[PDB]
RNA sequence: UAGCGGCGAGCGAACGGGGAGCAGCCCAGAGCCUGAAUCAGUGUGUGUGUUAGUGGAAGCGUCUGGAAAGGCGCGCGAUACAGGGUGACAGCCCCGUACACAAAAAUGCACAUGCUGUGAGCUCGAUGAGUAGGGCGGGACACGUGGUAUCCUGUCUGAAUAUGGGGGGACCAUCCUCCAAGGCUAAAUACUCCUGACUGACCGAUAGUGAACCAGUACCGUGAGGGAAAGGCGAAAAGAACCCCGGCGAGGGGAGUGAAAAAGAACCUGAAACCGUGUACGUACAAGCAGUGGGAGCACGCUUAGGCGUGUGACUGCGUACCUUUUGUAUAAUGGGUCAGCGACUUAUAUUCUGUAGCAAGGUUAACCGAAUAGGGGAGCCGAAGGGAAACCGAGUCUUAACU
């Protein structure tokens, strides 16, 4: 066989220039009027997947 | 003799009897289990 | 001399053989510890499985869409276009030089190093820095 | 570089990159092991527990016989039982890169020149298709174990070497690493030398 | 390439059973018991290459203590005496002189009492 | 990959590219015109193949040996040194192999040809209706009804018919492309009950078929069904005339054959467990993982007594098996009566890292063609450029009205 991508991980991480993975932050979909604008403004840019989790991500995304 | 010995070792391989150990051996294991409860 | 040929030094590494003896290092448990799901034949959990905690690829939101149009755009360096056989660059003349691909409809002439010959670029988008680099080394860009 | 002809006493001008480079023993070993691996017809199969001719009936009850628990008479622990990791017919071919194959031929040709195992004759043909004539001809040239290689495959030479054990006649196209290394002397026709340089660039 | 394993297994078993000649019963006949006997003999042999140094030393001390008390001084006072007399004869040799040469041992006791006083 | 997906687990295309192979036609329909290509069915002739076959090279002496093909010495064949047998290992002893030939008869294939059937070609016309589409239910499409195109239809309906209709992924318009509701069609392709030849870093009798042997047998089961074990004397039976013990036995001892009968049919080799006979030593006042360290004596061999070696081992210090599981086992926790044979980290394909080898801003081909492990084949893949959700920009880019 040929390795299948964990497909719902491809919709959530995207590869960068030096091999790290970017992802959208959690907590910014609903319940929102209770949150400060400082939280929400700091959750909008995309973020790098941390060191702990790259193992999991590279396992799920073997072609990206 | 060898054929009769293989089949007559094969006698109690698919048994059901619960009061007899291994299908055939008489015991008191009903009273032992029953008294343990 | 077929019994004097010999491989390099370091090329043929041995190969772990598990389950043979005490001296070998990997006997009884073969290097897989005591009981558990991981010491079992077939045993192991699936990918992105954190016990039952919601996995990383599933507690983070999904973003974006796929373009359809970025799969037919390309990106031409300046190291090529001395490779086009002609000194004239269109989408064909690049396809013919095995440099973009047949499905490609759009192309772009990024500064990525060292054009020398005078090249006439036709119908391709050219970046700013590479417009200066094509026009500086003779060259011509029309569209 | 020049190759001294045996009979004409000329010198054939060759490439130093083809007939005068170093012996890369690791490269040659990879191409030799790969050639020999390509020859393996890998035809075999043992029967797994699934293919052994039996039944899936469980031989005794799971509990109560004092026997160890067993489930199939085709277990690999049982006599008559089915190999655990039974083999299948497999392909043993290795990829050799083209530049590694050509590199290996350049190394072995350079060592056949360097060890005086390479003889260059101008012409090498036999009169009639007789093994007696080729036996006498190789006897006159002090050659017993030999790989004749000719740029144009003569029919009579091919029929004359077909019974001789140590002797093998090839065209310049179909040479392999294991025969240049296998045979004691290689006798190339000058035309074969030119074709070899065209092959190996 | 099926490898039968009869000949080499026979050689290993035989190696172990030759190392167990003289053992009682199965310990010299059956492989599965002679293997344990041979190993346990190995562990004891290790352990006892250390104990023979301890056992010989306590034997020698008992003989020097006997012969020295025969010459009117204890072992403790005799070794203190000879160390103060700066005699470095070890006690294998003092035990051996104390058996074979009674007069030399008497003279050693005189050095010990001479320095000890 | 795009997508589908309790957007989970998973499922997973097409476009387009490279190859293998390549072939188009007929009816719905009349007239002109006929046998015009076409195939099908048969006869005959030729060629080739199958079903029996034929010829097929070239050696002797001497030594060991039961026997020579082996050793040594000297010759010959080879388009033939593939293989098998022959009293040990044979190119030249035998069967064969290379090579060259062979069919009265029956046949397969391919041309040619006779007859029958069949219809070419031209002009004009027609150009598939309960159908396409729709509503409801379901299914197939990678696509789970979703914004879902498309196909199939169980049910209810229902057109236009070349100034027409289908598709182009909801849908409309413009544009492009194609002609459903009739049918036939070789090759590339898949498979091996069965036959022949050849091959194996496949097995060698607990393996390989369940089955090397009168094996799907014996045997088990009412039945469907399940399903064994079991090969090897010798080169040749020359397989033991005859005599003795013995029950006109069994078994044996001689004799004889044989190179060898502890090669005798219970037959090559002949292990281990297990059981004996004989010899040396120890052992009947001594407590326990049975050894180990020390160690007297005795018996055999030596040995220019050198005071060693082998066997035994009184007595003595120390010493509670192995496995497994465990915080922890002499544990009175698990497992094992013993021996012998078998018995468990493999294989394939992807991806990542390390070693190593080639080439290097390049590396490499896949299918396939194939003088065929060569060489072609660069379709493609990976890398040399990133940023952004994306358009887009590009050594920058995104954010933001703009960024210290």
């Amino acid at each position: 066989p040929k390795i299948k991508t964990v497909r719902g991980a491809a919709k959530r991480f995207k590869k960068t220039g030096k091999g790290g993975f970017k992802h959208k932050h959690a907590n910014l979909r609903h319940i929102l009027t209770k949150k400060a604008t400082k939280r929400k403004r700091h959750l909008r840019p995309k973020a790098m997947v941390s060191k702990g989790d790259l193992g999991l991500v590279i396992a799920c995304l073997p072609y990206a | 003799m060898d054929i009769n010995w293989r089949h007559n070792q094969s006698t109690f391989y698919h048994f059901t009897s619960d009061h007899r150990i291994s299908g055939w051996k008489e015991t008191n294991a009903m009273y032992v289990a029953l008294n343990s409860q | 001399r077929l019994n004097t040929l010999s491989p390099a030094e370091g090329s043929k590494k041995a190969g772990k053989r598990l389950g043979r003896g005490i001296g070998s290092g990997l006997g009884k448990t073969g290097g897989r510890g005591h009981k558990g799901q991981k010491s079992r034949s077939g045993g192991g959990v699936r990918r992105g499985f954190e016990g039952g905690q919601m996995p990383l690829y599933r507690r983070l939101p999904k973003f974006g869409f796929t373009s359809r149009k970025a799969a037919i755009t390309a990106e031409i360096r300046l190291s090529d276009l001395a490779k086009v056989e002609g000194g004239v660059v269109d989408l064909n003349t690049l396809k013919a030089a095995n440099i973009i691909g047949i499905q490609i409809e759009f192309a772009k002439v990024i500064l990525a190093g060292e054009v020398t010959t005078p090249v006439t670029v036709r119908g391709l988008r050219v970046t700013k820095g590479a417009r200066a680099a094509i026009e500086a080394a003779g060259g011509k860009i029309e569209e | 570089m020049e190759l001294v002809l045996k009979d004409a006493q000329s010198a054939l001008t060759v490439s130093e990159t083809t007939f005068g480079r170093d012996f890369n023993e690791a490269l040659v070993h990879q191409v030799v092991v790969a050639y020999a691996a390509g020859a393996r017809q890998g035809t075999r199969a043992q029967k797994t527990r699934a293919e052994v001719t039996g039944s899936g009936k469980k031989p005794w009850r799971q509990k109560g016989t004092g026997r160890a628990r067993s489930g199939s008479i085709k277990s690999p622990i049982w006599r008559s039982g089915g190999v655990t990791f039974a083999a299948r017919p497999q392909d043993h071919s290795q990829k050799v890169n083209k530049k590694m194959y050509r590199g290996a031929l350049k190394s072995i040709l350079s060592e056949l020149v360097r060890q005086d195992r390479l003889i260059v004759v101008e012409k090498f043909s036999v009169e009639a298709p007789k093994t007696k004539l080729l036996a006498q001809k190789l006897k006159d040239m002090a050659l017993e174990d030999v790989l004749i290689i000719t740029g144009e495959l003569d029919e009579n030479l091919f029929l004359a070497a077909r019974n001789l054990h140590k002797v093998d006649v090839r065209d310049a196209t179909g040479i392999d690493p294991v025969s240049l290394i296998a045979f004691d002397k290689v006798v190339m026709t000058a035309d074969a030398v030119k074709q070899v340089e065209e092959m190996l660039a | 390439a099926r490898v039968k394993r009869g000949v080499i297994a026979r050689a290993r078993h035989k190696k172990i059973l030759k190392q167990a000649k003289g053992y009682y019963g199965a310990r010299s006949r059956v492989y599965r018991v002679a293997f344990q006997a041979v190993i346990k003999a190995g562990q004891y042999a290790y352990r006892d290459r250390r104990q023979r140094k301890r056992q010989f030393r306590q034997l020698w001390i008992a003989r020097i203590n006997a012969a020295a008390r025969q010459n009117g001084i204890s072992y403790s006072k005799f070794i203190n005496g000879l160390k103060k007399a700066s005699v470095e004869i070890d006690r294998k040799i003092l035990a051996d002189i104390a058996v074979f040469d009674k007069v030399a041992f008497t003279a050693l006791v005189e050095k010990a009492k001479a320095a000890l006083a």
